[PDB]
């Protein structure tokens, strides 16, 4: 009852390294689809798998290939990474094809960015603002802010935890990250989220409020030549406490 | 299970006559299911070069097939069609009248 | 070749209506679809139409014209959480599926009681930024981007304090430089002119 | 022009003897094979030239994929109902759809399937239902009736679809499929009358028997339309002869808007 399930959620690459998505189907459904999504256009299929035993070319299938391994499961491979493969993947699946009514069944997408060289790759910096005094007087209600800033590519995840547990009430996280540099094409981001309490809530002081950004970034295997550290795949965090006033 | 025994009919393209170059037609028509065998006989021996058209349906849903030869009819030479289907115990045979 | 079009983007009010229009040139047609993709997530299906005429579905109808290769889908008693992309898709002679580009609809949230105002947020003691944040404004107002390369703003959030059924715009921005105040902070925008700026 | 028609047959059998194929599929217009397929070959391929001609490599790829899932639907379907009629042995499924442009502009559309050669669901594209003809047909017609979307795209298809390509394979193939090749007719005595035609095209044809400007229909024996091999069809109709009474009998045939009388003195 899992639907699609394609991995991984986020990859950062290097030109010329190889790449396999994974993409499985519990359905029972018989026909498989690999989609890149990029900014101003139309999804376009890269290859399809009609049936189990059978795969053609979609759309824009140079620079890649596929492998239906059996009824459940459709591999994308991209062999010697290409900038342009920079794009969000997408497998999907339908009961059938040809069934003209037969609607697609979507995984929850892969982020690739591939890059000529890692040592643009940074992860964010996070820090967390707590709430104007005067806001909390004049509407009773406390907003805290959280920055993480300077992280390239876009590959993060920010999430704010009271007291030990992920809240989502009271949250607003911008839903595309900020250029710091807009005109460079390598610009790293900035991405602020908001948490807005009652002031009741801010002033008990054993609330505890943390914002955390999970970071995708390089593993084991990738070459680090930097004076900076390795931006491995990581966790950054801030918090604060509430105040008694 | 209706099985459908194959209606079977022996012609020439043209309307036959002696030392002129014909073509002997075997229609084996309206059989079900599709597996059948068909020879074309000259005297009762099989003849060898033998064409047929691929497996046709009809919208009854059963099938037909024609099978064919070029051949030179004479009046010694008699001609027939065996057919095998699984509607018949033994093959039968259908000699070219005209 | 075939092409499919629809609106880049569309932006519409708290329970109101609005309509997304899709128009289409095919080799053939096999049926057009809707998809529902929110921001970060993967598409959903929201409906499939191949004869002329209206189906509904819930807040959603969908419409089609084949004569004028056109279809559009309808959002009633809009919604926040109605924020999404809405991709149209249609099956060729060959049951080739050619997709639009997308329209992202934005919602406006319906702001009972504005209440613009500034206000500075605490330091933190590891971080050279100051943080300023621009709240509770109506949802007609707009955040311009920074003039200055050393401003950082972000574009306008609606938050909703679901304890509270109280929804808020804000916009963010931050600086380490030294001649950064939340006074100017926002001065590239047209704010409010009752927007309240607390003292320093 | 004249009525025309397009048809896609498939033929699933359940446990083929050795090399036979499980799946076939085959399409028609008029008389004419266009295209085939089967699960030994797994290619679709023009079985007339003017389609091989027009309809360029990425057309023969495309539908080789969607047969081949078709193929492997047809097995599932058919694997269902030999279950459900508690069937050993090997058993056919077969499916035909199709449609028809006629002389006067007016179009029909048809879909049905078959179990063992006999029919066995129909669809009804105006009333957008399935016709079963036994209990486990009706077990199908409900789950294929429970998805109304998939009812209308098959209505859309066998309306406007099916129509576009047939009116794109008769130009193609106009050069074949819109001719017009006037039958040779003739009399002979065999006692009986047999008037023959032969050498004509299309096979569409109606010759009959006239005993003194009258119809005889009950007394006429009528043959088949036969392929002649050539591209061409040929045909027959006999009375037979009163030995006591002499009559004036005239065979009539009436091809592609041309009626002719072959009057026996
Ligand atoms: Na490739
Ligand atoms: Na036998």
């Amino acid at each position: 009852n899992a639907g699609v399930t394609q991995t991984p959620k986020f990859q950062v690459l290097k030109t010329g390294q190889s790449m396999t998505l994974q993409c499985a189907q519990d359905m029972n459904h018989n026909s498989m689809y690999w989609y890149r999504q990029d900014p101003g256009m139309g999804l376009r299929l890269i290859y399809y798998s009609a049936s189990e035993g059978t795969t053609d070319k979609g759309e824009v299938p140079n620079g890649y290939n596929v492998s239906r391994l059996n009824k459940r499961e459709f591999s994308l491979r991209l062999e010697s990474a290409a900038p342009s493969q920079t794009s969000v993947y997408f497998c999907a699946s339908s009961v059938w094809t040809g069934e003209g009514s037969g609607e697609l069944f979507f995984g929850e997408g892969s982020r690739l960015t591939v890059l000529e060289d890692l040592k643009n790759v940074f992860p964010p910096e996070v820090a967390v603002f707590e709430p104007s005094e005067a806001e909390i007087s004049h509407t009773q209600k406390a907003t805290l802010v959280c920055l993480a800033t300077g992280f390239y590519p876009d590959h993060v995840e920010l999430s704010w935890w009271v007291n030990g547990k992920e809240v989502h009430s009271g949250v607003c996280t911008d839903p595309q990250p900020l250029k710091e540099q807009p005109a460079l094409n390598d610009s790293r981001y900035a991405l602020s989220s908001r948490l807005r309490v009652s002031a009741t809530f801010w002033q008990n002081p054993r609330n505890h409020f943390r914002c955390q950004v999970q970071f995708y970034g390089l593993s084991e295997n990738d070459e680090w030549t930097q004076d900076r550290a390795k931006p491995v795949t990581q966790i950054v965090s801030a918090e604060a406490w509430g105040r008694a006033d | 299970m209706i099985q459908r025994t194959p209606k079977i009919q022996v012609y020439s393209r043209h309307p036959a006559e002696n030392g002129k170059s014909n073509f002997l037609n075997c229609y084996v028509s309206g059989f079900h299911p599709s597996d059948i065998e068909v020879d074309l006989l000259k005297n009762g021996e099989r003849i060898e070069k033998v064409e047929h058209s691929d497996l046709s349906f009809s919208k009854d849903w059963s099938f037909y097939l024609l099978y064919y030869t070029e051949f030179t009819p004479t009046e010694k030479d008699e001609y027939a069609c065996r057919v095998n289907h699984v509607t018949l115990s033994q093959p039968k045979i259908v000699k070219w009248d005209r | 070749g075939q092409n499919i079009d629809q609106p880049t983007e569309m932006t519409a009010t708290e329970g109101a209506i609005v309509q997304i229009n899709c128009t289409y040139q095919t080799s053939g047609f096999n049926g057009l679809f809707w998809y529902q993709q929110h921001a970060g997530e993967a598409p959903t299906f929201l409906s499939y139409n191949v004869l002329d005429g209206l189906e509904e579905k819930g807040r959603f109808s969908s419409f089609l014209s084949r004569s004028k290769g056109y279809s559009y889908l309808l959002l009633k008693e809009l919604q926040m959480k109605d924020s999404a992309s809405y991709l149209c898709a249609v099956k060729d002679s060959n049951y080739q599926l050619i997709w639009g580009a997308g329209t992202k609809l934005i919602i406006k949230p319906d702001i009972q009681n504005p209440d613009p105002a500034v206000y500075q947020l605490r330091d933190s003691k590891s971080s050279d930024k100051s943080v300023c944040l621009f709240t509770d404004f109506d949802s007609q107002t707009n955040v311009s981007q920074s003039k200055d390369s050393d401003v950082y703003i972000t574009d306008k959030c609606v938050l909703d304090m679901r304890s509270m059924d109280f929804k808020s715009n804000s916009a963010v921005a931050w600086s380490n430089k030294s001649d950064f105040a939340c006074a100017n902070a926002f001065n590239n925008s047209i704010i409010p002119e009752d927007t309240f700026f607390p003292s320093p | 022009m004249r009525t025309h028609s397009l048809r896609y047959f498939r033929l699933g059998v359940s446990d083929p003897i050795h090399g036979v194929p499980e799946f076939i599929s085959v399409g028609y217009v008029d008389s004419h094979p266009i295209t085939t397929y089967d699960s030994v070959t797994r290619q679709k391929e023009p079985r007339a030239p003017w389609m091989a001609e027009n309809l360029a490599p990425d057309h023969w790829e495309r539908y080789t994929q969607l047969l081949r899932g078709w193929q492997q639907m047809f097995k599932v379907e058919l694997k269902r109902l030999q279950r459900h009629y508690n069937h050993s042995g090997s058993h056919t499924y077969q499916r035909m759809i199709g449609c028809e442009l006629l002389e006067d502009g007016s179009t029909t559309g048809f879909l049905q399937y078959a179990y063992d050669g006999q029919d066995f669901l129909i669809f009804n594209k105006d009333t957008l239902s399935w016709l079963a003809v036994d209990n486990v047909a009706h077990t199908i017609k409900q789950a294929w009736e429970a998805n109304q979307h998939e009812l209308l795209y098959q209505k859309n298809w066998l309306e406007e679809e099916c129509i576009a390509w047939l009116k794109r394979f008769l130009e193609y193939g106009k050069d074949t499929l819109q001719r017009t090749e006037p039958p040779l007719v003739r009399v002979n005595r065999k006692t009986a009358l047999f008037c023959k035609a032969h050498g004509f095209y299309p096979p569409e044809i109606y010759m009959t028997w006239m005993k003194n400007g009258e119809e005889i229909v009950q007394e006429i024996d009528y043959g088949d339309i036969l392929p002649s091999g050539d591209g061409t069809y040929q045909a027959w109709a006999s009375i037979e002869l009163d030995p006591q009474s002499s009559n004036l009998y005239s065979c009539h045939v009436e091809h592609s808007g041309v009626h002719m009388v072959l009057q026996v003195p």
